[PDB]
């Protein structure tokens, strides 16, 4: 319904938050690893019944009190470890999400030639198995010239995590540029292009992907359901992690950003608009990738389910493959990788704006604010240093370990702990009134049943059956060794143990010197809790 | 390496039908859009039709729409132009074409031998 060109700019500014590398890069690869038919039902169930409720909760919780992901734990000071856990998640994201941007900068710079290198098998990195889309009987185990460019030129992939080999100086140069553009923007800190350029660019590659032979096999493998893979806890863990991750849940940036939002803003409306358009965008970005896998399937002579069973890298095997079938091919490659760059840098900007803000709110005001630039610089320096091994010859083995464990189901359990802490310790009764003070209407009954019963029930059983059914992680038939999966668990629970660790620390610091009344003193709200100066029904 | 060889031309009366075949070899033709053109006597080489890699989208010249049907059989490495409701102005040398962009800023048009159609 028409609104004099004003509200449509609020829609397009919202749309620009929904599209990101969390769905242009991350959704298709998980969707393939789980096998599309199996992933789509769990993804929708977890997004409807858990993700959207926890997204709206994190927005409201921050907007109401108007405090960052740490200082909002003034409802129950004992649980401030949930906020520190969200900073451990945010610091695992920042280091690896810049090497996803290295690869984007490398393919963007690499597109500055007369011929795209990944188009043919006539290059020195290529094996005898290279099939060639444009290029006797040769091979039993054929490969795409784009799989070999990725695996043997971009990243000279070692056979193991232990073989760090040598650092990829071109990718490390891109890590430098990536961290500079980020840091420089945090000093400088038009909508239409940011919010639409991804969609017109995805539509070009989609209309291309649809017209290729065998695309329907890829689309069919994407959409026909697998009601046979349904009891695998890993599918529900991955689907839950993607439903929470792609919305920004348990990165803590949501709360911190919402703290700047107007007290009477409609965070219900903004949660539906962002999450519904994010859902659709993910399904679209996945559709185009699968329409390309359908083409690689008959081009290589194998079942769609085993064409390119990667992790990170699917978007750097598949989108490159499709670009070589477009006319004026390098122009669209430059525009495509520039779209990925400006999608990625936009989330690093919001992540690092958050991370610095929360670290400042935690400390004595004047000197830490004089240090604002120096601390942002310290984060970008430390983010480059911790990124070096991901540019090593073993890099993506660690990239999949951080993304599949440190930044996966940990987001779901950290936000489940918040869900129960607010609903049962603070009290749903008290919280729904707090929402009603700023929206004017109570939460829809759907969110009331979801927060109180569904979300802890679903999350609890996915947690239990994942522990029962766990299998060693594999990147495309490289099976990870015993020490590596042990580091995976340590990164995964490094952010969760922050909760009980702070609980021990407060139960030591707090007054009481008795068994349980000190836990009651530690769980009830702070005297400073609630909104700023004027906005009090109780105060 | 790339070769294109058309067949199916000749004399036909107005209101008649012909099916031109183009046999393609020397490349993975399933990856390419295929095109048809015609060169009428005393006239410049004109576009007639195009077909997607899978045959999902098929496009035609405004003076041909609804009269000719383009189709392909990627197992045989062929593209066909089914010509119906032929009229004298359809008299031309019909050429089969593929444009290899080579993952570059330009294309090499590869041309078939040309097959004459003559409509009385
Ligand atoms: C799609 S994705 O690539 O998978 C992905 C995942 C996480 C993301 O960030 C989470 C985070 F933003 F929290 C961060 F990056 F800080 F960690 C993003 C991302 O850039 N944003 C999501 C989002 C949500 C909003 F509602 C929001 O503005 C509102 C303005 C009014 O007041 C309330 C907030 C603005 C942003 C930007 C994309």
């Amino acid at each position: 319904r028409g609104n004099w060109g004003n509200q449509i700019e609020f829609v397009l500014t919202s749309v620009g938050y929904a599209v990101g590398l969390g769905n242009v890069w991350r959704f298709p690869y998980l969707c393939y690893r789980n096998g599309g038919g199996a992933f789509m039902f769990p993804y929708f169930i977890m997004l409807i019944f858990c993700g959207i409720p926890a997204f709206f909760m994190e927005l409201s919780f921050g907007q109401f009190a108007s405090q960052g992901c740490l200082g909002v734990w003034r409802i129950s000071p004992m649980f401030k470890g949930v906020g520190y856990g969200m900073m451990v998640v945010s610091t695992y994201i920042g280091i690896y999400y810049n090497v996803v941007i290295c690869i984007a900068f490398y393919y963007f710079f690499s597109s500055m030639t007369h011929v795209l290198p990944w188009a043919y098998c006539n290059n020195p990195w290529n094996t005898h198995d290279c099939a060639g889309v444009l290029d006797l009987t040769h091979s039993l185990q054929r490969t795409s010239p784009s799989e070999e460019y990725w695996r043997l030129y971009v990243l000279k992939l070692s056979d193991d995590i232990g073989n760090f080999g040598e650092v990829r100086l071109p990718l490390l140069g891109c890590l430098g540029v990536a961290w500079l553009v980020v840091f420089l923007c945090l000093i400088r800190g038009v909508v239409y292009f940011t919010a639409t350029f991804p969609y017109v660019v995805l539509t070009i590659l989609f209309v291309r992907g649809v017209t290729l032979e065998g695309a329907f096999d890829g689309i069919m493998y994407y959409l026909t359901p697998q009601w046979d893979k349904i009891l695998e806890a890993k599918v529900w863990g991955d689907a839950a992690s993607q439903a929470f991750y792609s919305l920004g849940c348990a990165w803590g940036g949501l709360i911190t950003m919402a703290s700047y939002n107007k007290f009477h803003n409609n965070c219900y409306r903004d949660s539906v608009i962002i999450s519904i358009t994010n859902c659709a965008t993910s399904v679209y970005a996945g559709f185009v990738i699968f329409s390309i896998l359908g083409f690689m399937a008959n081009h290589l002579g194998v079942d769609v389910s085993r064409v390119a069973d990667h992790g990170p890298g699917l978007a750097f095997v598949a989108y490159p493959e499709a670009l070589t079938l477009l006319p004026i091919s390098p122009l669209w490659s430059l525009l495509f990788f520039f779209m990925l760059i400006l999608l990625g840098l936009g989330t690093q900007f919001c992540l690092l704006e958050t991370l610095v803000t929360a670290i400042v709110d935690e400390v004595g005001n004047e000197w830490i604010l004089q240090k604002k630039t120096y601390v942002t610089l310290g984060v970008a320096v430390a983010g480059f240093l911790l990124g070096i091994p991901l540019t090593s010859q073993a890099g993506i083995y660690w990239l999949l370990l951080m993304d599949n464990y440190a930044a996966s189901f940990s987001l779901v359990v950290i936000s489940c702990i918040m869900c129960v802490a607010i609903m049962y310790i603070y009290g749903h009764r008290n919280y729904f009134q707090d929402i009603q003070m700023m929206l004017g209407f109570p939460p829809p009954l759907f969110f009331q049943i979801c927060w109180r019963f569904v979300s802890p029930a679903i999350i609890f059983f996915i947690l239990v059956f994942t522990v029962i059914q766990y299998q060693p992680i594999t990147y495309n038939h490289y099976q990870y060794p015993g020490w590596a999966v042990a580091i995976g668990f340590l990164m995964a629970l490094s952010s969760v143990l922050c909760i009980p660790l702070y609980a021990m620390f407060r139960l030591a610091r707090t007054d009481g010197d008795t068994l349980l009344q000190r836990l009651k003193n530690a769980t009830k709200p702070s005297r400073d809790w609630g909104p700023a100066l004027l906005e009090h029904r109780t105060g | 390496q790339v070769q294109l060889v058309e067949s199916g031309g000749g004399l036909v009366q107005a209101g008649g039908s012909l099916r031109l075949s183009c046999a393609a070899s020397g490349f993975p033709v399933y990856a390419y859009e295929m095109y048809w053109y015609r060169q009428a006597p005393g006239k410049e080489r004109e576009w007639v039709a195009a077909i997607s890699s899978s045959g999902t989208w098929a496009g035609y010249a405004d003076s041909v729409k609804g009269r000719f049907t383009i189709s392909r059989d990627n197992a045989k490495n062929t593209v066909y132009l089914q010509m119906n409701s032929l009229k004298p102005e359809d008299t031309a040398v019909y050429y089969c074409n593929v444009k290899d962009w080579g993952a570059s800023w330009a294309y090499y048009d590869y041309w078939g031998q040309g097959t004459q159609v003559t409509v009385s």
